[PDB]
């Protein structure tokens, strides 16, 4: 009886910009799925294509976890069939998506008093990303009408900008961090079970 | 902070003729003046985005030409269409934004 | 086209309240850094106001940084300037405008940021205030 190590994505000190979210692959342990859903601090706890209850009673060969921070409002943005920037550009999931979505405050863990500018997410792209598509190309994007032979310019812009958590800012833009576990029984062997 | 200076105070040229704006900065803008033309009566609209890059919409008679501090704005040929008021502005890395004096296009 | 409407400015005595709105249609503002550029009559354009991206940053000119306030709302897509105390030098037409993004401070700008592109290409109607006694 060996547990995964939930615990070292959850309390990660640092957590990924989610322009390049994090992805930890997770198998060959056993998860403890009831200690998340015990847990109070999840303020969103929204899955999709199974219920949390039953989760630990089905196994998947598989477990994707991807780790990233999001501000308030966009958290709403992952979800299958949603639009905006960081369900189009920066993460999006299959309309049929099997897993869940955690999300947690993380106020103090991330704004300072100058504030935090780590974190980045990008701004432009081409075309929408497919589903669990990551690009962490920087190439400056052209909005049309003209080459700028990348050169930032007027209609040339970088995609990527930085968020700002101020530490007394409104509840839209605290920085909450957004765990997407996404299970995947790829083929025939499963390794990942609940326990007994 | 830094000053934008258009030379020509008044341009009265007889129209098809090249019109020729200078624009000088105090401080090197390394290629990021736009330029703006207004006629009476309507807000001012995009010419030039960069220093020389036309931009869309805008017949191929303009054109822009310099760098560094000093920028040029050539009129190929001038046209009753032609007449307004033209300011360079600049969108330097920090936000005080300067525009110009202007220049007065007027027929004959 | 793409087109800015403003409201709210009208006629008001020395050292009155005014707020202006203005309301972006057929495109999205949530990433660009809208401006506020005065235009007065007799004068050339004149930068006034900037606002960021999101809100948190929020440049003003040197002569109207005590008074004036910018504010935006993406979802609403709206633009708003609380003028206060006006002066003599404020009468003029009212600008709303589209200029390029303000990227905030990163590991690409180091040095408090940088503004991209603040060309403004979109412009609006115009609200011209007046300040008379
Ligand atoms: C993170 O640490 C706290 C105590 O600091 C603990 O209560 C919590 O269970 C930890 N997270 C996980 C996923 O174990």
């Amino acid at each position: 009886t060996n547990l995964c190590p939930f615990g070292e994505v959850f309390n990660a000190t640092r957590f990924a910009s989610v322009y390049a979210w994090n992805r930890k692959r997770i198998s060959n342990c056993v998860a403890d799925y009831s200690v998340l859903y015990n847990s109070a601090s999840f303020s969103t706890f929204k899955c999709y294509g199974v219920s949390p209850t039953k989760l630990n009673d089905l196994c998947f060969t598989n477990v994707y976890a991807d780790s990233f921070v999001i501000r308030g409002d966009e958290v709403r943005q992952i979800a299958p069939g949603q639009t905006g920037k960081i369900a189009d550009y920066n993460y999006k999931l299959p309309d049929d998506f099997t897993g869940c979505v955690i999300a947690w405050n993380s106020n103090n863990l991330d704004s300072k008093v100058g504030g935090n500018y780590n974190y980045l997410y990008r701004l432009f792209r081409k075309s929408n990303l497919k589903p669990f598509e990551r690009d962490i190309s920087t190439e400056i994007y052209q909005a049309g009408s003209t080459p700028c032979n990348g050169v930032e310019g007027f209609n040339c812009y970088f995609p990527l900008q930085s968020y700002g958590f101020q530490p007394t800012n409104g509840v839209g833009y605290q920085p909450y961090r957004v765990v997407v576990l996404s299970f995947e029984l790829l083929h025939a062997p499963a390794t990942v079970c609940g326990p007994k | 902070e830094i000053v934008m200076t258009q030379s020509p105070a008044t341009l009265s040229v007889s129209p098809g003729e090249r019109a020729t704006l200078s624009c000088r900065a105090s401080q090197n803008i390394s290629a990021n003046l736009a330029w703006y033309q207004q006629k009476p009566g309507q807000a001012p609209r995009l010419l030039i985005h960069g220093a020389s890059t036309r931009a869309t919409g805008v017949p191929g008679r303009f054109s822009g030409s310099g760098s560094g501090t000093e920028f040029t704005l050539s009129i190929s040929s001038l046209q009753s269409e032609d007449f307004a008021v033209y300011y360079c502005q600049h969108y330097n890395n920090w936000p005080p934004l300067t525009f110009g004096g202007g220049t007065k296009v007027e027929i004959k | 086209e793409v087109q800015l409407v403003e409201s709210g400015g009208g006629v008001v005595q020395p050292g009155g309240s005014l707020r202006l709105s203005c309301v972006a249609s057929e495109f999205t503002i949530d990433d660009y850094a809208m401006h506020w550029v005065r235009q007065t009559p007799g004068k050339g354009l004149e930068w006034v106001s900037l606002i960021s991206g999101d809100g948190g940053r929020t440049f003003y000119a040197d002569s109207v940084q005590g008074r004036f306030t910018i504010s935006r709302d993406n979802s609403k897509n709206s633009l708003y300037l609380q003028m206060n105390s006006l002066r003599s030098d404020d009468i003029g037409l009212y600008y709303c405008a589209k200029g390029g993004i303000f990227y905030n401070p990163s590991r690409f700008y180091y040095p408090n940021g940088r503004l991209v592109g603040s060309a403004f290409d979109i412009w609006g109607q115009g609200t011209m205030v007046t300040v008379s006694s």
